[PDB]
């Protein structure tokens, strides 16, 4: 089993009130079966697009999930991932500064 | 049934040529094999076709294969009596042991033997142990003569059967009749239409 | 590459245990069981890739497979049914696509073994009229009063089996066509040259291998047990 | 610039009955084909994914794969039956096939197979073979797969002849997309201190990002990984550990082919 690595980042420079696209990048995991959710304030975002699943030269799987979002001062965004390697689903929160 | 054979059954005279069709929908189609099976016996491999457009031969047997049309023919040149058999088409879906063989229902071939010198007669044969018990043998008749079954429950008449004496190149049709109940042998084959020149010894 | 099967012919009852065995000394990893029925091609029942392994085929229901060794592959029928009346072919092969087939096993599963009866075999000596007319001598064998029809007729001359000049009825005829469980009759001919039959050194024998009850099947009737047996009739040549 | 053509197949086998196979195709870092288990046909993800093959040539080629997917599924299931109880579900098979292109008309083809995330089997020359590190039980599947002469000749033609020809055609048809130039956009941020220089939306992949105070390049600059965007562009961030107070004077200079000399300088 391979534990998944989650990276959350924005497509364009983040401005409050300005619409943007949020990306969630999940890598280095095995087996391929995975459940990825993109959350707004802990709630599931309705329309989350998925890239086709692929794997790198080291045979580790990777997949990109993305959704349209409008960053605000209050709203918190996150990427939740459930995998067989982990007992509990790892949640990585979006930090604009990070 | 992904493998279909035509015709179902076939009746041909000795010396004549015949073609046997096989059509399949097996995917993929690695190889096609033709089996010969005598009434009772096992499966004898005649040929195996492997190429996209393949042609093979085995003495009097020859076969073609078209993988684009998914279709194969089996030609038998100059049919002999021993060709009387069921012919089975088989398609394998792999080039290895991972394959499954797909069998056709078969094509039943009957070859009528050519009787050159007919000498029709009814002979009386006696039991080796009990002299009183006897059978009667209608033999050496041409294939154009049919042997009708008995019109009596106590009388028993067998269907025509051809034997082959290989060392003499001689073939003869024969039929056996008997009954336990003043049973005559000139009255044994009354129901069957027999030649006028049939020999009856007394 | 040769494959063998035992038994070659079996007559069984409904509910009885039937074991169809298959031997192969070719060191083939893979073995296969098929059954042949009129109107159908050969259908896969069970197969094996190695010892201690058995796999379901296309029609596995009612059958259990056993492979104790590389050489043996066994098809077991725990509760035999009349629907399992068929000819069973065993096969073997290595990594290649070729499957080498066995001679086949005839099986008949009857509802009751009450009507099973061995045949009475009679041999009929050639007519003196035939010898003087054709210079050939025909011997006629006759097996009568047997049930079921599972018999094998063979001609033997001087202890060796002859096939040339021999033809046997393709099917046995019913002795009483009106009856459902009617007994059968079978005839066969052996034709030789007159001079061969006239030879007193030649020993002619018609052999009928009858298939019936096993030496373990239960028999309740007063008559002799109709076990699998050979009944033969025999005659010597004469001038 | 050398382009690597990759056909990545992933097959999952949960038990004796359940199975799925999904495929993706890459030319460099751009996806050209998608083939989902639910889909009966291979899908183009680029307008030029057919390459220079005629319609008749593609249908025949797709049909070959269509039969293969069904065949591969059954074969793996039968190969498990040969081992059991040596090998057991769940089982993951990965295939990495294709060819790498070189100047002129030179190329090298490959077909690499992984079992449970470990590279074990390759097609080399005229046959299948195990690589160093592979468990010995695989010698039986290898011997079985090598017995199939038809598969061997087909794979040989696909690798030796078909792959190079198809990619030579893809590079002609996809020249406009492969040689595209997307301009990066940069922004700065700080975390408890560590300063982050975000760079997003650039193509192709090669990029130069460094923290600088004037003309002096900072040695403590740490580049992250190349992260993809949804619109087929790249994202990269550079981090620098600094003491609190001396943030002023630091700048992030970004060099990329799309900019054309005019580097993005971003002061704080
Ligand atoms: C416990 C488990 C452990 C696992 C161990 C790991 C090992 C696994 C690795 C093995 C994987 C290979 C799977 C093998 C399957 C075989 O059983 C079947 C068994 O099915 C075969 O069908 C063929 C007819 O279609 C027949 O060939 C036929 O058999 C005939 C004999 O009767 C002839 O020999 C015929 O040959 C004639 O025809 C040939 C055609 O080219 C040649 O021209 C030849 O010269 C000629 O004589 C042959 O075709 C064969 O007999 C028959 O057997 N073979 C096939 O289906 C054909 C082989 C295709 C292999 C495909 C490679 C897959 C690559 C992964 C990528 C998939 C993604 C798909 C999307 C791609 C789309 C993008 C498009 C880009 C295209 C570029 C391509 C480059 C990429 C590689
Ligand atoms: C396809 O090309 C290969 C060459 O090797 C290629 O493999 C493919 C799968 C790709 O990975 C590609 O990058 C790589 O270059 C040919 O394989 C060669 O075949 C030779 C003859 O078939 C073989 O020679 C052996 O066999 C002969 C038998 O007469 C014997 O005399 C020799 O001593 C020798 O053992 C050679 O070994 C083999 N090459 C390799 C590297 O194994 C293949 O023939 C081509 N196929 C087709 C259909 O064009
Ligand atoms: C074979 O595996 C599949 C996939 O793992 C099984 O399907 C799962 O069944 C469980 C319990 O019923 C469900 O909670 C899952 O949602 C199913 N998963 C999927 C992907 O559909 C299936 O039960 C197994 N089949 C057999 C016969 O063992
Ligand atoms: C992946 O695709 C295969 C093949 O299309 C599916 O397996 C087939 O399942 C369907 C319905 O379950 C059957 O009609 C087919 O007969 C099966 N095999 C074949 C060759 O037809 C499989 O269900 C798919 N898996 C998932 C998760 O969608």
């Amino acid at each position: 089993q391979k534990t998944p690595q989650i990276q959350v980042y924005s497509r364009h420079p983040p401005e409050n009130g300005k619409p943007n696209i949020l990306n969630c990048y999940v890598t280095q995991f095995h087996p391929p079966h995975i459940e990825i959710q993109m959350l707004k304030n802990g709630k599931k975002i309705p329309k989350v697009e998925m890239s086709d699943m692929s794997f790198s030269k080291d045979w580790s799987f990777y997949i990109l999930a993305h959704t349209e979002f409008t960053p605000t001062e209050t709203d918190t965004y996150a990427c939740r991932v459930k995998h067989a390697s982990m007992a509990e689903p790892k949640t990585v929160y979006w930090d604009r500064d990070m | 049934t992904q493998v279909e054979q035509s015709p179902q059954s076939l009746v041909v005279r000795q010396g004549e040529n015949c073609v046997l069709q096989c059509n399949y929908s097996v995917t993929p189609d690695n190889h096609l094999r033709w089996f010969k099976q005598d009434t009772g016996k096992g499966l004898v491999s005649l040929t195996v076709l492997v190429d996209q457009k393949d042609k093979t031969s085995n003495g009097r047997y020859s076969a073609t294969l078209d993988k684009d049309a998914k279709h194969s023919t089996l030609h038998i040149t100059a049919t002999l009596l021993d060709d009387t058999a069921t012919y089975i088409c088989v398609v394998g879906d792999r080039g290895s042991a991972l394959g499954r063989l797909h069998f056709g229902a078969g094509t039943q071939l009957i070859v009528i033997p050519d009787i050159q010198n007919p000498d029709p007669a009814v002979y009386q044969l006696r039991d080796s142990k009990s002299s009183d018990k006897s059978v009667c043998l209608f033999t050496d008749f041409d294939s154009q003569t049919n042997v009708s079954q008995s019109k009596d429950s106590d009388v028993y008449i067998t269907d025509k059967c051809v034997l082959d004496m290989r060392s003499m190149d001689f073939k003869s049709n024969s039929a056996v009749a008997w009954s336990n109940k003043d049973f005559a042998c000139a009255n044994a084959f009354n129901n069957s239409i027999i030649p006028e020149d049939t020999f009856f010894p007394s | 590459a040769a494959v063998t099967q035992s038994p070659r012919n079996k007559v069984a009852v409904t509910g009885g245990k039937v074991t169809l065995s298959c031997n192969q000394t070719n060191n083939h990893n893979n073995m296969y069981w098929y059954r042949q029925d009129t109107g159908h091609g050969l259908r896969l029942i069970h197969y094996s890739y190695g010892a201690g392994s058995t796999e379901k085929g296309d029609i596995p229901d009612g059958y259990k497979a056993s492979r104790p060794s590389q050489e043996n592959f066994s098809l077991i029928l725990e509760l035999a049914t009349p629907s399992q009346t068929s000819v069973y072919f065993c096969a073997s092969g290595d990594e290649g696509y070729t499957q080498y087939f066995g001679p086949g096993t005839r099986l008949l599963v009857l509802e009751d073994l009450r009507n099973v009866t061995p045949p009475k075999v009679s041999l009929f000596e050639p007519s003196k009229a035939e010898i003087s007319h054709t210079q050939k001598a025909t011997l006629v064998c006759l097996a009568t009063g047997f049930y079921p029809d599972h018999v094998e007729l063979s001609w033997w001359v001087n202890g060796k089996e002859v096939h040339s000049g021999v033809c046997t009825d393709p099917q046995p005829l019913k002795e009483q066509p009106a009856l459902n469980d009617s007994r059968y009759s079978l005839s066969s001919r052996l034709r030789v040259s007159a001079t061969f039959w006239q030879n007193p050194r030649n020993h002619f024998r018609c052999q009928v291998q009858f298939y019936g009850l096993s030496e373990n099947d239960e028999w309740t009737q007063d008559r002799a047990k109709p076990v699998t047996q050979i009944v033969s009739a025999e005659a010597w040549g004469r001038a | 610039k050398n382009y690597t053509f990759r056909c990545l197949q992933m097959s999952s086998f949960a038990n004796r009955s359940w199975s799925r196979t999904d495929s993706v195709v890459w030319l460099g870092d751009l996806q050209t084909h998608r083939w989902s288990n639910d889909s009966a046909t291979i899908s183009f993800t680029k307008p030029w994914s057919q390459g220079k093959l005629s319609n008749q040539q593609w249908e025949k080629l797709q049909h070959m794969f269509q039969v293969y997917r069904v065949s591969f599924t059954r074969d793996i299931q039968e190969l498990v039956k040969m081992m059991s109880p040596k090998e057991d579900y769940p089982i993951e098979i990965q295939l990495s096939a294709g060819c790498e292109m070189y100047p002129g008309n030179a190329s090298e083809s490959f077909l690499h197979v992984a079992f449970q995330g470990k590279y074990v089997v390759r097609f080399w020359g005229t046959s299948w073979q195990t690589v160093p590190g592979a468990p010995s039980w695989l010698d039986l599947p290898i011997k079985v797969l090598n017995a199939d002469q038809g598969t061997s000749a087909t794979v040989q033609m696909l690798l030796n002849d078909t792959c190079p020809l198809f990619v030579r055609g893809l590079l002609e048809a996809g020249k406009s997309d492969l040689e595209k130039q997307e301009k990066p956009v940069a922004w700065l941020s700080s975390v408890p201190r560590q300063l982050v220089c975000h760079v997003s939306g650039f193509y192709p992949k090669p990029v130069w990002v460094m923290w600088m105070r004037g003309d002096q390049e900072q040695q403590g600059t740490h580049r992250g990984d190349f992260l993809p965007n949804a619109d087929e562009t790249w994202y990269l961030q550079a981090t620098l550990d600094v003491e609190a107070g001396e943030e002023a004077g630091l700048a992030c200079r970004v060099k990329h082919s799309s900019l054309g000399g005019q580097d993005i300088i971003l002061y704080w």
